[PDB]
């Protein structure tokens, strides 16, 4: 009844079975790989079905050393990997072994990482601001508690600084459970964060599901599955508020595209699988609260050479409530966090769900921005002498306003030795409104660079010999 | 499809029909999938020779009918989402042209 | 006079500038889809 | 000796015959749907010999409901559309199937649309222009008699009422008619242009050809060639000047570019067709003067991201002798036909053609024409008081000129009371000169708007 | 290549020849066609190697 | 991947080794050539997925 | 008996059946007969594939038209080989060896395989002996090495083939060792005018020259570079002779290896290009190689297809040179001459370890003003010169000056304006662009400085402009 190993090219392995016994779609098959410095057992997921009574699968792990013709063992079910309680506190991989104590969990409850998303009946839109403490956020990309957050940007540009930012910020108190899933990752980074969530006491309360960017490309395909089973147990069992921390999603799509050829797929635009926006759905439609149960969801979007209208991006857009862009042009200006104003947006930043003053202060400096960026040219040829007064005025007013939506952050003091400040969101708004007033305009603009809230602003005035 | 035939099923009886694609951009995406996994012909971003085709024959069932089949109309609102303000890519090519 | 003379000057230099790059960009639009289709084909007919 | 359906892909079809009886290609075939909610007959358009006696066709029909190896009949020709006086005042798609009385034409005479363009030996070496009456178009951008027009213009600049005016004026000043080629044509503007053209009365003179946009590529790359053959028959056997409208030419090339793609080719530089300037070449040579007849065409042009040398522009231009840019400005000042004197253009505006006077009319028209548009944003912005005498008297002038192109035409008579009027060239030339000159400054501006010669400028001199 | 075969019958017999290709652009375009027609994969601007 | 393999020795014995590669586009290329040459499907820019 | 069979033709590409046990080698020559009148030959096919079932896959050399399926092939057991020695000096050949200017010679000669391994790792030693030009641009900002591998990019009409000639008069001319020039995919008529030069200047008699041109298989465009190289690697390796060789255009043996791959039916790389192009590219160019105590300079000029410098021909030829002379479009358009981009061009010898520390400073700060001119370009296209500062003003000044001065009379462009070229000893070049940098000419006009040589005819056409030195 078992199978053999028939074409084994890279992670895609063709497996013959005899008649009656073809594995079902996505289940999960074993092969040996017998020698001695690559000894080891793969998981193969079955991908398609051939015909012939064959099966074409994905290795979870590196197929180095298999050999044709090897007994293929079918498991009769998917990947499932531990559920419950017991994930919290532990390091597990996309095949749900943990990392940190062999073993541990395996007499836990498993749950096939496939599965469909709610049911439509049950999805409830989430209109609930989350407080941050971060100016540029909680002003104009308000979050969502119990909705779908991204952080968008190019390589390097703070992603994975913002994600230990907001992990510090809101799962540090959180009351439910938090869930992170490295996908496609630096190893060290999931070190790192391994090591932090010990420190600040957070990990007790955190399921950790790591498969990084040297794993092979199944791996990096599953693991956000493993990791959102895992949630989804704790939201629809447990019945507990979860945070779910992804970093990056977009190495699912990535690992997804890796292997389409050789599954025989066309490729799509921009050497996308065709399937793009399906698998993506699949994913991300699973990535939700219902009523009644809340799942607070953080992605980290990579957007492939800082282009926004790249096929994967531009797919991942719709499935969020709110997204923050981070740009590499605000990058390079120094501003941290490298929010872009005017492309971020958030589905609460409406007079109804943050109020009138919040919503008009937020459109105010938008504005501003806005004009500031297309003046911007005529500055840098004609110079700043040659516009009017009002918009000289406004000039001044728009650099002001981008250094304080810079922040010195809780997780970028390793970056600059200096501590990081939380800015509550009143605070935000009024100084903001202050800033929109033109009330600042007579301190430097180097004052509003990388400081908390109007106090903060006020004591590296008097550093600088302004007086607020 | 689904959306235009309630609408014409209403629209044949007489009655004024409101239809919005909210967007048509994702349907172009979602058949090309499906020709790509078909293996027929790819073109322009990787589209089938037809898509154009795909969206004329849904965009055209949003008529205005003579008063011998009851005047009912039915007005569509297609919905199509640019990138980078791009209106000259393909589907936002083809659209245009057809409204 | 002389800033009226100049000006004319520029606004003609940047209709200059602005024709040489809106030929440019149209250049690498071409060059960009016919690369896209070269390589969609070059799939295409790799798994043929 | 019928074949039979052996594979369905979209609109490509596959169909197998009897090894001697393969059709040629392009030969159309006849299938059937019998399912009841789609049941309908197919006709098939053979693209390749694909060996082992199967064809690829291409549908001209949905083959939604075709079922593999109902029976294919093959005609023995390819795509046959009526010709003759009959096809006037009718509408027809791409197969001469008569839409506004089905069944009609079937008994005429049937032309394949597969024609070549005539011999060498029968073309014209010598290039003529083709007088119709306009001021505006005679004088700055003349026709070439046989040639290409392309058209410009955006919506409501009177693009159908100019559309209407050639209609009239071909028939009426060359005993001549008109084929309307839809290509990629909606289905609300081809029911609006039938029912204006019915209400202007103009109608009989014309013979409509639609390949409408929710039909598959096949018929919107052949109703070109369909118009095209009814055109070479009025030109031929009637032996009538004919005026064959293409609107878009555009959609020729991408309807083209999409069969292409159906039948597994692969695209060209920007994704168009390998054979796009053949298949440009093979429509667009056919539209030529022969044996003391023509057939004029005007196009209308879309260009791709305003890309001139996109290919598809880049191709279809190659063929244009003149172009008509239809303005919003010149139009929301009140002047009709809304040509652009400026941005329009005519390839035989030179003096080895239109002779050394028509030349330099032409060449004092453009210039105070364009020292008036740009002097128009000082007017505007800082007035008129600040501009010299000199250029005062150049504004006026230039001012009378733009209302003299204006004209009064024969499409306007169902707009408004008066009936249009025919201008001379020779006319048109001398006034055109004397108002450069400036011999008629005097008179008030209003007496230029909607006239024709010298003679309706003096009468509405006295009348004002 | 038929034009400069007929020339070259003169120009190899001591003549003098003057050949006029109006326009090569539409020869490297007809034979790009060719070459796509043939499956030859392309290069810059679609055209043949 | 035989430098990298060189240096792991050292590493994994307590030496703290420093390891250049000059330079991987090179390196993506070969691979891009031998992926090509067993005619496996290419992606952007003609290399392997 | 034991020959192949034609199978299969594809224009120069040729699939042959052997018995089994008799299937040629890779490279191996094989020829066949063409028996049609005006085309009757004998094509000599090289082995590139093998395809398995005793077939190989052939380039061949001439044009198979008129070729026949199933006529015999005769394997001749080796590769393509030329002659060698003393004897091919002042003649021309083809890239299969046979004279041309004398059908016949050489056919005694010793003949050498045109395929070979390049020199061993342990048998290279760097090069840093700077090549003294006599150019101002090229001395200075591009010093070349002697025995060591100098380019010159490119796109249509920009001046390499000039620049090739220029450097055959400053260098050739006056040369103890031997010198070979491969025509790879040029001019025809060039390869004539070259052929005719030599000879008037004598310097053909130290020289073999090997033509494999454009009107040509891309068999044989591809396998002439290999041909002279061969000649070139017999004179460094057996009668330790300092050897000259000069190629254009390499970029041509690119395009006919991409041509080759094309039809050999391997699946395309980037662009179109061949899967194997930097692979056959570095294969060629680590067998030009001077070893120790064997000196070859190599002076490749390189073709960019589009003007385009990023295409991946010339990419990959970047990283085999030690000195890179770019010729720009725009620099052609100023009309200065040689068209030397000075920013993108370099030279590994250009450090102050070699070239001296006045050197380096003065290369340096040249660098520096030519740099800022380019980025005040942006300004200076809308708004001219007069919205900049008073530095960034005489900046621009001392910018163009520089560059009118890095233009220079050449030898080989006596021919195109009728002036004689100009040599500028290196001494005087350092002191001349040191003055510039320092403002010691601002006061001379612009064109005092265009197309001229050193200080005295700095001086003399600024007088006859009318400004004094
Ligand atoms: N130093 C020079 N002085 C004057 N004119 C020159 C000079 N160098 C080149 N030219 C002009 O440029 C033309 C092209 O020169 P050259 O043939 O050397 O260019 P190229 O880069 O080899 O061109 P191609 O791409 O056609 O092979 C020359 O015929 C001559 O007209
Ligand atoms: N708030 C910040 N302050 C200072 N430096 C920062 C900040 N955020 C990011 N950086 C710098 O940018 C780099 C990239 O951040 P990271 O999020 O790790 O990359 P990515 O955005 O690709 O995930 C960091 O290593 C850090 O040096
Ligand atoms: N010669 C004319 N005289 C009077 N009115 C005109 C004339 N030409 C155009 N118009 C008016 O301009 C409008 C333009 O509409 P139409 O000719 O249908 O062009 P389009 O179809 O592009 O909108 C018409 O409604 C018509 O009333
Ligand atoms: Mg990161
Ligand atoms: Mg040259």
């Amino acid at each position: 009844t078992a199978g053999r190993v028939v074409r084994i090219t890279g992670p895609v392995v063709d497996v013959e079975f005899p008649r009656g016994s073809v594995p079902e779609l996505f289940n999960a098959l074993h092969a040996e790989i017998t020698f001695g410095a690559l000894a080891k057992t793969l998981t193969l997921e079955v991908a398609q079905h051939l015909g012939d009574s064959l099966v074409r699968c994905i290795s979870m792990q590196p197929t180095d050393g298999l050999v044709r013709g090897v007994e293929v063992t079918d498991t009769g079910a998917s990947i499932s990997v531990p559920v419950g309680d017991g994930v919290k506190g532990h390091v597990f991989n996309a095949l749900g072994d943990c990392l940190d104590d062999p073993g541990y969990g395996k007499d836990f409850e498993h749950w096939s990482i496939h599965r469909k998303p709610p049911a439509f009946s049950d999805l409830e839109p989430r209109t609930e601001m989350l407080e941050t403490g971060l100016k540029v956020v909680d002003l104009l990309t308000p979050y969502v508690r119990g909705g779908k957050i991204a952080l968008f940007g190019g390589a390097g540009v703070g992603k994975t600084v913002l994600i230990q930012e907001m992990i510090n910020r809101i799962a540090r108190n959180f009351g439910g459970t938090s869930v992170f899933a490295g996908v496609g990752e630096r190893t060290r980074e999931g070190n790192d964060l391994w090591v932090e969530l010990a420190d600040a006491n957070v990990l007790k309360d955190t399921a950790l599901v790591f498969g990084q960017m040297d794993e092979p490309p199944g791996t990096r395909m599953r693991v956000a599955l493993s990791a959102l089973t895992m949630a989804e147990f704790f939201r629809d069992e447990q019945g507990q508020d979860v945070l779910l921390f992804i970093d990056n999603i977009f190495r699912f799509t990535q690992a997804g595209s890796e292997v389409s050829t050789l599954l025989g797929r066309m490729p799509s635009a921009v050497g996308y699988q065709p399937t793009l926006a399906d698998e993506m759905g699949e994913l991300q439609e699973r990535i939700t609260s219902t009523r009644g149960r809340s799942i607070t969801s953080m992605q980290a979007v990579y957007v492939p050479a800082d282009d926004y209208t790249d096929p994967a991006p531009a797919t991942t857009f719709a499935h969020l409530d709110a997204t923050t862009e981070l740009s590499r042009a605000v990058f390079s200006k120094g501003i941290f966090p490298a929010v872009d104003p005017l492309a971020s947006s958030s589905t609460i930043l409406d007079p109804a769900i943050v109020g009138d003053e919040h919503y008009r202060v937020a459109q105010e400096v938008i504005r501003i921005l806005q004009r500031y960026k297309d003046l911007q040219d005529i500055i840098a040829i004609l110079g700043i002498d040659e516009l009017s007064e009002e918009d000289k005025q406004l000039v001044n007013r728009a650099r002001r306003i981008e250094r304080f939506l810079s922040q010195n952050m809780m997780a970028a003091e390793q970056f600059t030795g200096q501590p990081g400040s939380t800015v509550p969101l009143k605070e935000t708004i009024e100084a903001f409104d202050k800033l929109t007033k033109g009330e600042f305009d007579h301190l430097p603009e180097q004052a509003f660079f990388l400081i908390g809230g109007l106090d903060d602003l006020a004591k590296k005035a008097e550093s600088l010999g302004a007086k607020l | 499809y689904t959306g235009s035939a309630i609408g014409q099923h209403w629209m044949y009886n007489g009655k004024h029909v409101l239809i919005v694609f909210d967007d048509l951009s994702k349907q172009a995406d979602a058949y090309r999938a499906i020709s790509l996994l078909l293996r027929r012909p790819p073109g322009r971003e990787a589209f089938p020779g037809d898509v154009f085709y795909l969206h004329s024959r849904l965009l055209e069932r949003c008529a205005k009918l003579s008063d011998e089949l009851g005047g009912g109309s039915m007005t569509g609102l297609p919905i199509i989402e640019t990138k980078a303000n791009d209106i000259s890519a393909f589907i936002p090519t083809n659209v245009i042209s057809i409204t | 006079a002389s800033r009226r003379r100049a000006m004319k000057s520029a606004t003609d230099n940047a209709d200059d500038l602005i024709k040489a790059l809106t030929l440019a960009a149209n250049r690498e639009r071409q060059a960009q889809i016919t690369q896209e289709i070269s390589e969609i084909v070059g799939g295409a007919n790799a798994l043929a």
